[PDB]
């Protein structure tokens, strides 16, 4: 399972 | 008895047509079993492998958030990273993420990545110790800063020693008939004239699971390396892999020659002899 | 910096001629992303290939399979041809039933 947060960079 | 699960995601984009392609894809040890492409008609990630597919509208719903979500960022990412860099708006850029877990053969966690690329080069990588970051040039430095404002390594670390992990546990045991099981190569050999005074040995390794192997030629009992040919390793389309060794001889020389075969799968390492 | 594909040509299984089989075409270690594979036969564009989701190595490169049914002849003649941007000219590979 994928992980929930996306970082902006 | 130990085992991986990796994430990739590419994003490229597309200057003058349409926002940035973005892939991702799934695979527990040598094994794809999700995928999503932002240039596909389903808009939903998507089962690559048949244990995977008895997960529930709930699995398949978030999975496509998610990766709906990081392809977002990823195409404001290459906006921002390129002016971090001055570069034009005319070109083609890609970022790149891998991230995932390994664990033993008890299930217990052994480590954690997250690492970053831009235009195929090391950007910002997530450290062993999953607390810290090593940025590999300025413009990483900035989102470095970003990061650690952020707490970004504890949401990084949170994942990867949890979910990342529980989640790697189930799919072992959910698809145990083909993620445990070892397929051994298929083993032979094939001889090719080259004139009347040379030919060549080819030893082949077909059908096995997982990658690893290891293919050696010998002569007269002794490891030879000279005037061999390895090839690499290959998938064959549909799920096993394949490899050869060649090596040229001397015509009336060839049955000198051995080739010894090494694989997870073997209960003995194999030998041939043309 | 831009990395040149690596090609091989093959097949699922070991060619027998009059027996449905797989061409595949395995394209890795190349940078960008962007890439053109075409399966041929007799020179001729095969009409159906298919290619497996993009993804890549610990190197950054990329990896792909573009991949036809086919039965193989004794007469008939295989091959790949990718174009890339590290490539002057479209690369034709030919198959081998041996390699």
């Amino acid at each position: 399972a994928t992980i929930g947060t996306a970082m902006y960079k | 008895g130990s085992h991986s699960m990796r994430y990739f995601y590419t994003s490229v984009s597309r200057p003058g047509r349409g926002e940035p392609r973005f892939i991702a894809v799934g695979y527990v040890d040598d094994t794809q079993f999700v995928r999503f492409d932002s240039d596909a008609a389903s808009q939903r990630m998507e089962p690559r492998a048949p244990w995977i597919e008895q997960e529930g509208p709930e699995y398949w719903d978030q999975e496509t958030r998610n990766v709906k979500a990081q392809s977002q960022t990823d195409r404001v990412d290459l906006g921002t990273l390129r002016g971090y860099y001055n570069q034009s708006e005319d070109g083609s850029h890609t970022i790149q993420i891998m991230y995932g877990c390994d664990v033993g053969p008890d299930g217990r966690f052994l480590r954690g990545y997250r690492q970053d690329a831009y235009d195929g080069k090391d950007y910002i990588a997530l450290n062993e110790d999953l607390r810290s970051w090593t940025a590999a040039d300025m413009a990483a430095q900035i989102t470095k800063r970003k990061w650690e404002a952020a707490h970004a390594a504890e949401q990084q670390r949170a994942y990867l020693e949890g979910r990342c992990v529980e989640w790697l546990r189930r799919y072992l045991e959910n698809g145990k008939e083909t993620l445990q099981r070892t397929d051994p190569p298929k083993t032979h050999m094939t001889h090719h004239p080259i004139s009347d005074h040379e030919a060549t040995l080819r030893c082949w390794a077909l059908g096995f699971y997982p990658a690893e192997i290891t293919l050696t030629w010998q002569r007269d009992g002794e490891d030879q390396t000279q005037d061999t040919e390895l090839v690499e390793t290959r998938p064959a389309g549909d799920g096993t892999f394949q490899k050869w060794a060649a090596v040229v001889v001397p015509s009336g020389e060839e049955q000198r020659y051995t080739c010894h075969v090494q694989h997870e799968g073997l209960p003995k390492p194999l030998t041939l002899r043309w | 910096i831009q990395r040149t594909p690596k090609i091989q040509v093959y097949s699922r299984h070991p060619a027998e001629n009059g027996k449905s089989n797989f061409l595949n075409c395995y394209v890795s270690g190349f940078h960008p992303s962007d890439i053109e594979v075409d399966l041929l036969k007799n020179g001729e564009r095969i009409e159906k290939v298919e290619h497996s989701d993009l993804s890549f190595s610990k190197d950054w490169s990329f990896y792909l399979l573009y991949y036809t049914e086919f039965t193989p002849t004794e007469k008939d003649e295989y091959a790949c041809r990718v174009n890339h941007v590290t490539l002057s000219q479209p690369k034709i590979v030919k198959w081998d039933r041996d390699m």
